[PDB]
DNA sequence: ATCAATATCCACCTGCAGATTCTACCAAAAGTGTATTTGGAAACTGCTCCATCAAAAGGCATGTTCAGCGGAATTCCGCTGAACATGCCTTTTGATGGAGCAGTTTCCAAATACACTTTTGGTAGAATCTGCAGGTGGATATTGAT
DNA sequence: ATCAATATCCACCTGCAGATTCTACCAAAAGTGTATTTGGAAACTGCTCCATCAAAAGGCATGTTCAGCGGAATTCCGCTGAACATGCCTTTTGATGGAGCAGTTTCCAAATACACTTTTGGTAGAATCTGCAGGTGGATATTGAT
């Protein structure tokens, strides 16, 4: 009630579940999203810890690749295009998101070889 | 004076929409300290996380029903992750998921 | 004293003996290849925005009268439609090339849609 | 259906033939992004037809979610859920 | 007699439910002199289980999108329209509201 | 009436299926909707409704499968009949488009272009 | 024909005539076309790379065979459309490949 | 290392014989088949079985069994977008 | 056209594998009636944001001209698959120990429910940053004319 | 092979519209702590139904044609790209009424829960019975050669 207390100590107060699990992603939210999502009558304590880890991990994987595509384009800010390039250029992320479309992501530069110009000449072209 | 802004309002404040945003942002600063993200790319990261979340939870849900089990534990999440992610993405997710559960339980 | 004193859109010598100008013309397929690299490099929507919105209001209206749309609902439809057409054109292209052709034709689109189970 | 009263309202103007707003240059550009180098004359009409079917199907589902929510406004989320069920998940609008 | 020999093996096999009897009743209404093999019956089972999950699943999502806690015949209905092809839907919708009506009009 | 009943005549009962006028098991459809983790609650009409739909689709396939049996001079429906009925009905085929009926085979169908040329046999019109 | 085959004696159906007969025979029936045991062996071998010392319910192998053959027959139908598209009547690898790329089994 | 012995060798995948692949093609309505089709078909079948079996076995281990069940396969097939009717479920 | 050969159809037959039908039990549903709780319609309303109206202007659509070169028709031959004659070996069919799938009892570690506190993420709106869009401007690449 | 011509690349420059940055402020999560329940791992084990194998059984590996397919090569016709003139409608900026989302609070028709009663579907045998596969035989359509 009010400001609070001259606390901010360091020794025996609460410890977030994320912190307890060494995660940036929110364990408490994942747990809540799991119970509310009607997935099973019950959700064990480890479930959200494990799921938050996998989600944090995957976003870590995608951000690493997208950040690089940003760098390759001489940009500082990841935009949707970067996310696409990183997803389509990585086989696994591409298979994981094979049925997904990234708005404003475009496609990968790719021209079927027979379409390329045939070194001038006659004969065929 | 100045204690207020003449308001004279009739509630109706917001609703509050959550998103993985500050967390997508924390993870980004860790792999690329000097890279930022457009709100539209964040938009997409948000969709991805929700999407993968539902795929795993869903698969986890089915796995448990197929086994007459009424609770989703780390073990269901684990095989859902193996069923959903390909090759190397699965190996590393599994190892990082396992690691977080062990650390989380070595705790009070 | 500027009497259009430009060096030249050409240069040197004087082989201006003859009467041949012959404007520059790209060969067929060069501008087209150029357009592929240009469009495969960008992400902006390719169908004009207002016409697309009208198409969406007309189809929707034929299903249910009096509907309104958030503008992002329309944008969502367009990003999905253009992502779908680009994807279909890539498959269509492979159908044509498969045929030893370089020109996509209706039958290539039909073949790709049959194989995709959109026609099964 | 609410919308429609006459007097202060109405005369919406008839919508028709809008499939022609998917112009030849627009379809050409889409083909280019799709890596297509040469386009037969009949492609344009074929493409309009395929687009129409794609959109009828997605709007049909998006509109069904709208009506089910008892709303009169189609939402980005209606379209997104429609897309997901049609196998074309879309990231970027509230997924 | 009625064997009360505990040695005649008191196994107790966990019982499986299936829609066989109901599929059979329906068969009898549409084709009284027609049979069905067990294999064919396995297919119809698969069929019922599959449509049931597709519809429940869709009704589930529908209620969640709408922040609703219960699945009503209404959700089952929108699910049906989303899931079935045109005429199948019309009829299934008609059959459905009909059974609900008969049902309510008979307490 | 006015002054009747005084002893024993009425009990109580009636299955939900019977009340809905259905062959499929409402009660079970209901239990399955609750066990399924579809929502926290399940209204009373949903299982009725769901049951009628399942019954109806079942009679549609059975009806067509039945005909396919009769057409082959068979009295007992087999999987081949279920497949012939399904794949020959435009809508059923659409609904079951990513389903395979074990032991069903396929609809007989030969691409035009693969048939022998010249002409054809059997007095296809004459005397 | 009669040639000088089995001590003279004629009759040879032209190339294709028997192929067509086979098509009619096989599209008319439902049995499995791959021999059971070999199939079983391939299945157990592949499973061995995922988890050693496994047993298989006979019905699991059967479902896998039923699922695999319906898949190949279906793939052969698309493959045949790709051959015809290219004005051939002979399916080739590039046809199986094209059908798989377009089906998204891709790469 | 056993079970096949003398006279015969041939890996298991070669057990999927030309005649059987030819029969499949015929059900597929195929009239003429190039030689290279047989090996191409085996690699395809092999990919199909790996993907399916891998998932079925994942269901087995999770249920802690030693026996792949029809249901394990059916659920795997369903995951792979290859729903199969007739074997339970 | 005309036959010879061989595949195919149809009508009939009958054993048995797979239905089907009859007790007999039974526990697991399914129904009933009796509190108690509660989702989620109404109803009322503030407050986004959707529809429209305007108006200016240049990015882009349209319609045209012309001709390069791609599509398709044709011919032709070399090669690659189809058909075929059967003995040979792998698969098929059908009993049989024993591995586990599947009952069934047990009992705690871990989940749920709930009262209470404490911490956090979302939001608001005003600053005040900053990448980079987009406007140049020269290299250097590429393409098309000879 | 040059080498005009034009496209395009890649760096530089710098406002400004998005982005990162706060200073509240709050409700609403999220974390505590303490009862109360219970899901399912563990252990034990009976009884299916697997894996294995001998005889039986019947498919396929092989080699030799040669028909007919695929694809090379040649050939034009006319479709489709490139370019260009013209001018329109989409884009952009911006204001504005008000439809209709989306808070909020008031409740009861309907749902959850339980407890006890009534019924049914699943299981086990058991004893029939029955559709139709597969076998026969003769006719007859089809294919291929002459
Ligand atoms: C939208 As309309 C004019 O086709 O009803
Ligand atoms: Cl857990
Ligand atoms: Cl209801
Ligand atoms: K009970
Ligand atoms: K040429
Ligand atoms: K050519
Ligand atoms: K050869
Ligand atoms: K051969
Ligand atoms: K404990
Ligand atoms: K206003
Ligand atoms: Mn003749
Ligand atoms: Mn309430
Ligand atoms: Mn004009
Ligand atoms: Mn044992
Ligand atoms: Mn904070
Ligand atoms: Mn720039
Ligand atoms: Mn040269
Ligand atoms: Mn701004
Ligand atoms: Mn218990
Ligand atoms: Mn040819
Ligand atoms: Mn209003
Ligand atoms: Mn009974
Ligand atoms: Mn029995
Ligand atoms: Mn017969
Ligand atoms: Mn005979």
């Amino acid at each position: 009630s009010g400001r609070g207390k001259q606390g901010g100590k360091a020794r025996a107060k609460a410890k977030s579940r994320s912190s307890r699990a060494g995660l940036q992603f929110p364990v408490g939210r994942v747990h809540r999203l799991l119970r509310k999502g009607n997935y099973a009558e019950r959700v064990g304590a480890g479930a959200p810890v494990y799921l938050a880890a996998v989600l944090e991990y995957l976003t870590a994987e995608i951000l690493e690749l997208a950040g690089n595509a940003a760098r390759d384009n001489k940009k500082t800010r990841i935009i949707p295009r970067h996310l696409q390039l990183a997803i389509r250029n990585d086989e696994e992320l591409n298979k994981l998101l094979g049925k997904v479309t990234i708005a404003q992501g475009g496609v990968l530069p790719n021209i079927q070889a027979v379409l390329l110009p045939k070194k001038t000449d006659s004969h065929k072209a | 004076v100045t204690k207020t802004q003449k308001k004279g309002d009739k509630k109706r404040k917001k609703s509050r929409k959550e998103s993985y945003s500050i967390y997508v942002y924390k993870v980004l600063k860790q792999v690329h300290p000097d890279t930022g993200i457009s709100s539209k790319a964040m938009g997409i990261m948000n969709s991805f996380v929700n999407d993968i979340f539902e795929r795993i939870a869903g698969e986890a849900s089915r796995l448990a029903h197929y086994n007459k089990r009424s609770t989703i534990t780390s073990r269901e999440i684990q095989t859902a992750v193996r069923l959903l992610l390909p090759g190397e993405l699965a190996k590393h997710a599994v190892s990082e998921g396992t690691k977080a559960v062990t650390k989380y339980t070595s705790s009070k | 004293p500027r009497k259009q004193l430009a060096t030249k859109a050409a240069r040197k010598s004087a082989p201006a003996t003859g009467g041949v100008k012959k404007p520059h013309r790209y060969r067929p397929g060069t501008v087209a290849l150029r357009e592929i690299r240009r469009y495969q490099k960008s992400t902006e929507l390719l169908i004009r925005k207002l016409p697309f919105q009208r198409l969406v209001r007309e189809i929707a209206q034929d299903f249910k009268t009096d509907l309104r749309f958030q503008s992002s609902a329309v944008m969502a439809l367009q990003e999905a439609s253009e992502a779908y057409l680009v994807g279909l054109f890539e498959d269509t292209n492979l159908c044509a090339i498969h045929a030893k052709r370089v020109t996509i034709m209706p039958k290539d689109i039909q073949l790709a849609r049959r194989i995709r189970g959109e026609r099964a | 259906k609410g919308l429609g009263k006459g007097g202060a309202k109405r005369h919406r103007k008839v919508l028709r033939d809008n499939i022609q707003g998917i112009t030849k240059p627009a379809i050409r550009r889409l083909a280019r992004r799709g890596g297509v180098k040469r386009i037969s004359g009949l492609i344009y009409e074929e493409t309009r037809g395929v687009l129409k079917v794609f959109l009828e199907n997605v709007i049909r589902d998006a509109v069904t979610y709208t009506e089910h929510a008892k709303r009169k406004t189609v939402t980005a989320m209606d379209v997104v859920y429609a897309l997901k069920r049609q196998g074309r998940t879309l990231y970027g609008f509230g997924g």
